[PDB]
RNA sequence: AAUAAAUGAUGCAGACAGUACUAGAU
RNA sequence: GGGGAACUUGAGUGCAGAAGAGGAGAGUGGAAUUCCACGUGUAGCGGUGAAAUGCGUAGAGAUGUGGAGGAACACCAGUGGCGAAGGCGACUCUCUGGUCUGUAACUGACGCUGAGGAGCGAAAGCGUGGGGAGCGAACAGGAUUAGAUACCCUGGUAGUCCACGCCGUAAACGAUGAGUGCUAAGUGUUAGGGGGUUUCCGCCCCUUAGUGCUGCAGCUAACGCAUUAAGCACUCCGCCUG
C-alpha cells in the first residue's frame, strides 16, 4: 500500500538527518532519481548513486555535514499529498524562506525548482519543501 | 484432501504449471465453501467457521471482479463451468 | 492410522479371552479395518481400583479404518462386560 | 500431612521437624487452605501471576 | 558559543510573580523575578531569580541572564526569514517586516525584540500566554534562525546563487 | 538443569512408557513442575498429555 | 548417643460553621 | 486521471513441516461436596470479636463400605498459548477456521480503508421444557448498634446448568482504530529456519512472527511512551468543541 513513495522518501531522509546517518536505500523511482539529482546540484547532498538491480533498482544518498556538527537538511515537508493536490501558477510560485530554501515543483517541461520555474514562466505540482 | 485440489488444478490448468490461476483459486474456494456449508447445516452454532466462510467468499468476489475487469471471455467461461450464481 | 487399547476383566479363562478377542477383531473388520499390529502386555496391576478388580489384561491393536468400526468397537465395549476400559487414538 | 513414610528411633519433636518441612511439597497448606471462601475468576487468575512470580510465598 | 557579558546592557524586567510555600507554621512567601537583558546590537538573554525580596530576586535574575546571552541575526534590522518557536505549549510566529512597520507583539515578546535591537517584526502568539513559555519560545525561534552567508557557506554555494 | 528429551533426542513420549512417566511424576502422583524437571515447554505439554492418558488407563494413580 | 520454636483473625467510634482572615516594587 | 504493453518487491495459490485452552457435536473419567442405607461408636456438632438462631438421646458428628445424583476440571500453570473481540484450561473421537516457518514454481497491482448494511457479541435478564450437588439476590430467624430494611451467623426461592429463541448492554481498558515505511541499544520468552566444530549433548552468530522488562534520540502539561510508540510521515474511517 503505502499510498505514496515520495512522502516516505522525504521522511526517511528526515529520520536519517535526525540520527546523523550517512547512507540510505530506496526503491529509486524515476521521480526519486530526479529529486535526488536536484538536491545534489543544490548542494544539499554530498553525492548520490543509482543501483539498477533485478528487483526494482536502488539509489544511495550520502547526507552532507559540511561543518563540525550541522544538519544541512534541517527539515522537509510535502504538500501535494495523494488526496489534496496543490497546483501553483507561474505568478503564484512560492519562495522558501525569502529564497533561502528551495521547493521542488513538477512543471509542464521537466521537474524544476521554484527559481527555475519562475525564470521559465511555468508552474505545476508543489510536491515538496526544503529548509 | 490432496485429491479435490489436484483434480481441480488439472482441470483448470491453462499452462503446465499454472497454479496462481485465479480460476483455480476460485474453484478451490468454492469447493471449500461447499464442504464447510455441508457441516454448517448441522453445526449451526460454529460462528468462527462462518467467519472463515465469509472471508473465503470475499476472496472469491474480489477474484471474480478482477477476472471480469481483466478478461470477460475467461470470466464468462469460468461462470459457465462452475455455476457460481 | 489409528491405535486401540482396552482392558479385559481378570476373571476370564484363556479360551473365553481369546473368543472375546476374536469377536472384537471381527467387529472391527466389519468394514474392512486392517489390523496392522497387536500386542498383549498381560497381567498388570492397575494403579487404582475399578468396578471389582485391581488387575486386568491389557490388549493393544493397531488399526487403519474410516472412524466407523471405531464407534462400533466403542459402543460394544461400553456395553459388553468383558472389557472395562478402552480408548482409540490417532497414530498421526 | 507429610507422607506415609515411617520414622522411629528419634525424639518426639524430631518427627515434627520433618513434618513441617515435607508438608510444604503438598497441597495440604495451599490447595486445601485457599478454598475457604470464593474467589472470582479474575482475581483467581491474577493471584497466580502475582504469587508464582513475585515469590512472596 | 557562549557570549561574554562584558557589554552595555538595557536590562528590563517583565513580571514579578509571588509564590507561596506551605509549612507547618503556614505559608512562606517568596518572589519570582523574570528579567530580559540584552543590547540593541543583536545580543540578548533571558534569566530568572527567586528570593524573599524583590530587589534581590531582580539582581539574581539579571546575573543569571548575563550568563545566558544569545546572538540573533540582524538582516536589514529584521529577521532573514519567518520561523516559529514551540517550547512548552507556546507557539509564537515571527515574520519579517518592512522598514516602517515597527515591533508588534505582546508585552514579553515585544520587550525581547526591542532589547535585541530589532525594530520591525510581525508576531502572533498561538498558544499559552505564560510569560516564561513566551520568552522560551521566542528565544528558541531566534536561535533556529539562519544567516544567508552561513547557509551559502554550508551548502557550498554563493550568496547571489541563493538570493537569485 | 539439563533436559531429558533433548539429551536423548527422543520422539513422541509413547505414553506406554510407564517407567519414564513414573520417574518424571512426583512420588505423591502430582505432576512435577518444569522448573524442577528441566524440560522444555513442548516436552512439558506432551508430558502432561501422556500422564493424563496414563492416569485414564490405570497406568498411574490419581491419589496416593 | 544426640536433639530440635511454636501458635496466631480482633468488636465499636455517627455529625461540626452559614457569613470571617495578612499587602509588593529596581 | 483514462486507454495500450511489460516487471515483482505489494497481494494471493501450491509445495514440506510447526504449535496452539480455536469452534460445534458425541462418549469417557477420578478426586471433592451433599443425601441415602448399613457396622463401630457418645453428648455434644457447627459458628462468632463474643453470643445466639440452627442439628443432635426417634442416637448426632467422626470412622469404614456401597449406592444416587449435579457443577467444575488440582498438580502441569508460566505477563505461556490461540482467537478479530467477548472469550477459551480433564481425557478420547467426527466435522471444521485461522496462523508461522524456506517459498519462487505459479497470476502479476488482483491492494488499504470503509458511511449505510449484515453478522457475532462478557455477565445479568426474559419466554418455552427439562434439571438442580454445592453457592446464592429476594426472604425468615439469631447477633452488633441509639437505630441496621447492611457489613457477621443459621436456613433459603429465582438464578447458576442443559436445547431453542430474544435482549445487544460493561472500567466490552492497553481508558491507545485499521494498513504501510523509517527511526540507538541490553534483555528474558514461544514456534521455526540457516550457519561456525561436534553424529550428538550442548555453546555461539545470524534470520522470521508473537509475547514481557530497562533504556538514546524524538514526543509529551507532566505522568510516561520509546522497533508491539504516545517518535518521524502518508491513506481511510468514528468521535470532541466549558
Amino acid at each position: 500500500v503505502m499510498t505514496d513513495p515520495i512522502a516516505d522518501m522525504l521522511t526517511r531522509i528526515r529520520n536519517a538527518n535526525m540520527v546523523r546517518h550517512e547512507k540510505l536505500e530506496i526503491p529509486a523511482s524515476k521521480l526519486k532519481r530526479e529529486i535526488a539529482e536536484i538536491l545534489k546540484r543544490e548542494g544539499f547532498i554530498r553525492d548520490v548513486e543509482f543501483v539498477e538491480d533485478s528487483k526494482q533498482g536502488i539509489i544511495r544518498v550520502f547526507l552532507k555535514y559540511g561543518q563540525n556538527n550541522e544538519r544541512v537538511i534541517t527539515g522537509l515537508k510535502r504538500i501535494s499529498k495523494p488526496g489534496l493536490r496543490v497546483y501553483a501558477k507561474s505568478n503564484e510560485v512560492p519562495r522558501v524562506l525569502n529564497g533561502l530554501g528551495i521547493a521542488i515543483i513538477s512543471t509542464s517541461q521537466g521537474v524544476l525548482t521554484d527559481k527555475e520555474a519562475r525564470a521559465k514562466q511555468a508552474g505545476g505540482e508543489v510536491l515538496a519543501y526544503v529548509w | 484432501t490432496q485429491e479435490r485440489k489436484n483434480q481441480l488444478i488439472n482441470e483448470f490448468k491453462t499452462h503446465e504449471s499454472d497454479t496462481g490461476s485465479p480460476e483455480v483459486q476460485i474453484a478451490i474456494l468454492t469447493d471449500s465453501i461447499n464442504n464447510l456449508n455441508e457441516h454448517l447445516r448441522t453445526h449451526k452454532k460454529d460462528h468462527h467457521s462462518r467467519r472463515g466462510l465469509l472471508k473465503m467468499v470475499g476472496k472469491r468476489r474480489n477474484l471474480l471482479t478482477y477476472l471480469r475487469n481483466k478478461d470477460v471471455t475467461r470470466y464468462r467461461e469460468l461462470i459457465n463451468k462452475l455455476g457460481l450464481r | 492410522k489409528y491405535e486401540v487399547m482396552y482392558i479385559i476383566r481378570p476373571n476370564i479363562d484363556e479360551e473365553s479371552k481369546k473368543a472375546v478377542i476374536e469377536r472384537f477383531n471381527n467387529v472391527l473388520t466389519s468394514n474392512g479395518a486392517e489390523i496392522t499390529g497387536t500386542k498383549d502386555w498381560g497381567k498388570r496391576r492397575l494403579a487404582y481400583e475399578i468396578n471389582d478388580f485391581r488387575d486386568g489384561f491389557y490388549q493393544i491393536v493397531n488399526v487403519q479404518s474410516d472412524a466407523a468400526a471405531v464407534q462400533e468397537f466403542d459402543r460394544l465395549a461400553k456395553i459388553s462386560d468383558d472389557i472395562i476400559r478402552h480408548i482409540v487414538v490417532k497414530e498421526e | 500431612m507429610s507422607k506415609t513414610v515411617v520414622r522411629k528411633n528419634e525424639s518426639l519433636e524430631d518427627a515434627l521437624r520433618r513434618f513441617k518441612r515435607s508438608v510444604s511439597k503438598t497441597g495440604t497448606l495451599a490447595e486445601a487452605r485457599k478454598r475457604e471462601f470464593y474467589e472470582k475468576p479474575s482475581v483467581k487468575r491474577k493471584k497466580k501471576s502475582e504469587a508464582a512470580r513475585k515469590r512472596k510465598f | 558559543r557562549i557570549d561574554p557579558s562584558k557589554l552595555e546592557l538595557e536590562e528590563r524586567l517583565v513580571t514579578v510573580n509571588r509564590v507561596a510555600k506551605v509549612v507547618k507554621g503556614g505559608r512562606r512567601f517568596r518572589f519570582a523575578a523574570l528579567v530580559v537583558v540584552g543590547d540593541k546590537n543583536g545580543h540578548v538573554g533571558f534569566g530568572t531569580g527567586k528570593a524573599q525580596e524583590v530587589p534581590e530576586a531582580i539582581r539574581k535574575a539579571v546575573e543569571d541572564a548575563k550568563k545566558n546571552l544569545i546572538e540573533v541575526p540582524m538582516v536589514g534590522t529584521t529577521i532573514p526569514h519567518e520561523i516559529i518557536g514551540r517550547f512548552g505549549a507556546g507557539n509564537i510566529l515571527l515574520k519579517p517586516a518592512s522598514e516602517g512597520t515597527g515591533v508588534i507583539a505582546g508585552g514579553p515578546v515585544r520587550a525581547v525584540l526591542e532589547l535585541a535591537g530589532v525594530a520591525d517584526i510581525l508576531s502572533k502568539s498561538l498558544g499559552s500566554n505564560t510569560p516564561i513559555n513566551m520568552i522560551r519560545a521566542t528565544l528558541q525561534g531566534l536561535s533556529e534562525l539562519k544567516r544567508a552567508e552561513d547557509v551559502a557557506k554550508l551548502r557550498g554555494k554563493s550568496v547571489e546563487e541563493l538570493l537569485g | 538443569k539439563v533436559c531429558y528429551f533433548t539429551s536423548n533426542g527422543i520422539t513422541h513420549i509413547d505414553y506406554k512408557d510407564v517407567d519414564l512417566l513414573k520417574k518424571f511424576v512426583s512420588e505423591r502422583g502430582k505432576i512435577l513442575p518444569r522448573r524442577v524437571t528441566g524440560t522444555n515447554a513442548k516436552y512439558q505439554r506432551k508430558l502432561t498429555a501422556a500422564i493424563k492418558r496414563a492416569r485414564q488407563m490405570a497406568l498411574l494413580p490419581y491419589v496416593s
